């Protein structure tokens, strides 16, 4: 999930939107 | 833009920035 | 614990602290 | 809600704890 | 992305996020 | 400028992106 | 609540949250 | 002390109160 | 260094920076 | 005190340095 | 004062504190 | 540069001024 996508791995600002409501 | 490592309180900062008024779920269990 | 006055990303911060591993949902009005 | 209430008045850690998953 | 209301170090924060590896210049008026 | 504008009104991530090196 | 790792500036954020108006000592030498 | 309890090791919110005045 | 306008946890932040290893005491009025 | 003074007016890093242990 | 490790968003916080109204360049490429 | 001086290595507040405009 987000921690793997964004912390463990790297992620874009657009990916972080994946987690918007 | 870019891809950086976003961990912990910095992750949720970033979510706050991106999502704002849409709000977000921070669900570290996944 | 004392009561908080938390605006913007400082809310998400406090939420991060409080919720830790469970995470949380940040859900503003509009 | 929680968001406005912490920012317009005040806000207990215990109320915030309702917003954990 | 949503629009932002960013004051003080929260601007530099958002700038850090947005710019990442390129970095940025923080340049206020006076 | 960007600084005052984000803080006095509002501010797009896209405007901030003008301030990347 | 939870237990997380709280280091450096994040530690003192958390102390700020918990203690608030009681205030706190951050004494890393111990 | 706090850095060992809270950073090196893990600690609770209630433990962090230990360091309130 | 320039003069600061520091409210809430941004004070504790600045204090953290300034004091580093010595740490500090955060002591508000009431 | 320091707390109110940084937040109601302004605040030098040098004043804050009085609050190091 | 002190020397600490200042990385990422914390680095730019610190630059914000030190520089303030002079502003700064964060140029991680160097 | 700054990341080497300040993150990889350690740096003072006075050094961080090096990066003021
Ligand atoms: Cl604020
Ligand atoms: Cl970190
Ligand atoms: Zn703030
Ligand atoms: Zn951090």
């Amino acid at each position: 999930g987000i921690v793997e996508q964004c912390c463990t791995s790297i992620c874009s600002l657009y990916q972080l939107e994946n987690y918007c409501n | 833009f870019v891809n950086q490592h976003l961990c912990g309180s910095h992750l949720v900062e970033a979510l706050y920035l991106v999502c704002g008024e849409r709000g977000f779920f921070y669900t570290p269990k996944t």
